[PDB]
């Protein structure tokens, strides 16, 4: 047995550094998705369809109080709202991209118009196209745009209502205070405030005139077999789901604005 | 005077330097300046910095951005001015002076502030003008690019 | 103003590496700012040309004291230190993060890993500058 010692002598006090360690590096940008096709959008919608409603789940859940709705709710309104937010989201990028002459199914697809007044596309387009349309009539801005999205996803439900909407309810009314708020910080002076939500309150409450005619579409193809259209199991829940309430006037549109 | 309120033209490049020293409390000279100012519908005046290095992880230095002090009427305001400009800029470093701005600050009102908004985008145009003769000058403005 | 003596100071000493009042002019303002690592470093190099030399002699042993005794809190410890780049780049490098993360936990990885000069003089920087402590 050996004195004891302070050895090795190579005993680090590193602790001012390991306070000092807090800094990483974040990044953005999680997910991806196109169509595969032009014509036969006519079934590759509902593809495309199923993905941007999957999207928008997930982008609904991001917005600060969405995931505390009763999960047969949030279901709920992504089933009715997914036809309105894709009308919306082909028409920002048709409003940027093809001065809203055309629809933009995704960034890297555009139909043009050889392709775009065929009946199989066009019956339901025309009313996606109307949508893009008055967004670069309107001159829109991005917040805005975004405001007005997010106002269409909370936008149809049941005529009995939610199970949790309360929630519902505050979050969808924060959301037209948002939309006000992006259009008065831009166009300066007064009337042309009130114009301009007003005028852009008239897209979100017409988007339910573009979803009646949209959802027909759907959901006369999804229970025509004649029709040839197929579905993602995604879409395919929700039609199977919504058909016998919309159809049947058991949704509620909800409006922003009166006429 | 506080040396934005100095005429911009007679303000020498050692007389930004130790304010700059003084303002970041950087031991080391600024890369380069802006000064400003602006009148009419708006009025202001502004210095903004270009650090020679970009800022340290030190978290004792994180927790004070974005420092641009605020002064209105010439009435310190404060060291943290959000909103003021873009995060993206948040390494310059500098003195705004308004006139316009209302002293009955809080952060809501500016956050709403029309005129605060405007004093931004501003600011950023003339922080991109430096950016610019900074790119005339292929040396320095590798220096510059690399932090 | 004890930067500036620095500065030409500097220039004076690479005109004329022998002038060893440019490096005791240099060495008194580093050891005034608490610098007492480089003043003691500039007033050996004083020594070196001259190892008789008053200032070069006793700057250079208050330092070698008042370099350690200084210490006191970590915050002057951290507020010098991260003045310096070399310091700062030592930190800002996640491969050395890991490696200082080892080595608290683990008295061998400081063993091991400072047989190799690429990590061992950045170790002794951070020691140098009083950020790493050995006990």
């Amino acid at each position: 047995s050996i004195v004891p010692a302070t050895l090795p002598q190579l005993t680090p006090t590193l602790v001012s550094l390991l306070e000092v360690i807090e800094p990483e590096v974040l990044y953005a940008g999680y997910d991806s998705s196109v169509p595969d096709s032009t014509w036969r959008i006519m079934t590759t919608l509902n593809m495309l369809g199923g993905r941007q409603v999957i999207a928008a789940v997930k982008w609904a859940k991001a917005i600060p109080g969405f995931r505390n709705l009763h999960l047969d709710d949030q279901m709920t309104l992504l089933q009715y709202s997914w036809m309105s937010l894709m009308a919306f989201a082909l028409g920002w990028r048709s409003y940027r991209q093809s001065s809203a002459n055309l629809l933009c199914f995704a960034p890297d697809l555009i139909i043009n118009e050889q392709r775009m007044t065929l009946p199989c596309m066009y019956d339901q387009c025309k009313h996606m196209l109307y949508v893009s349309s008055e967004l670069h009539r309107l001159q829109v801005s991005y917040e805005e745009y975004l405001c007005m999205k997010t106002l269409l996803l909370l936008s149809s439900v049941p005529k009995d209502g939610l199970k949790s909407q309360e929630l519902f309810d505050e979050i969808r009314m924060t959301y037209i205070k948002e939309l006000g708020k992006a259009i008065v910080k831009r166009e300066g002076n007064s009337s042309q405030n009130w114009q301009r939500f007003y005028q852009l309150t008239k897209l979100l409450d017409s988007m339910h005139e573009v979803v009646e005619n949209l959802l027909n579409y759907c959901f006369q193809t999804f229970l025509d077999k004649t029709m040839s259209i197929e579905f993602p199991e995604m879409l395919a829940e929700i039609i199977t789901n919504q058909i016998p309430k919309y159809s049947n006037g058991n949704i509620k549109k909800l409006l922003f604005h009166q006429k | 005077k506080p040396i934005w309120t100095r005429n911009p033209d007679d303000i020498t490049n050692e007389e930004y330097g130790e304010f700059y020293k003084s303002l970041t409390n950087d031991w080391e000279d600024h890369l380069a300046v802006k000064h400003f100012s602006v009148e009419g519908q708006l009025e202001f005046r502004a210095l903004l910095f270009v650090p020679r290095r970009a800022p340290f992880d030190l978290f004792e230095n994180r927790k004070k951005k974005n420092n641009i002090k605020l002064y209105v009427r010439r009435v310190f305001i404060m060291d943290n001015c959000e909103e003021l400009i873009p995060e993206y800029l948040n390494f310059i470093r500098g003195v705004v002076d308004s006139e316009d701005l209302p002293l009955n600050i809080s952060r809501e009102m500016l956050q709403q502030s029309k005129i605060l908004k405007v004093i931004r985008k501003n600011l950023v145009k003339k922080c991109l003008e430096l950016f610019t003769e900074l790119a005339e000058d292929k040396e320095n403005y590798k220096k510059f690019y690399e932090q | 103003e004890f930067q500036l003596a620095l500065k030409d100071c500097e220039e004076c000493i690479q005109l004329e590496p022998t002038f060893i009042k440019g490096y005791t002019r240099k060495a008194a303002a580093l050891e005034a700012m608490k610098d007492y690592t480089k003043a003691m470093d500039v007033y050996q190099k004083a020594l070196d040309l001259d190892s008789s030399c008053k200032e070069a002699a006793d700057g250079y042993q208050r330092c070698m004291m008042a370099q350690y005794n200084r210490h006191d809190s970590p915050e002057d410890v951290k507020r010098r230190a991260m003045a310096d780049p070399e310091v700062q780049q030592i930190m800002s490098d996640p491969a050395m993060r890991l490696i200082l993360e080892q080595m608290q936990k683990d008295p061998q990885a400081l063993s091991e890993h400072l047989k190799n000069p690429v990590i061992a003089q950045k170790i002794q920087k951070l020691m140098d500058v009083g950020l790493i402590a050995i006990r």
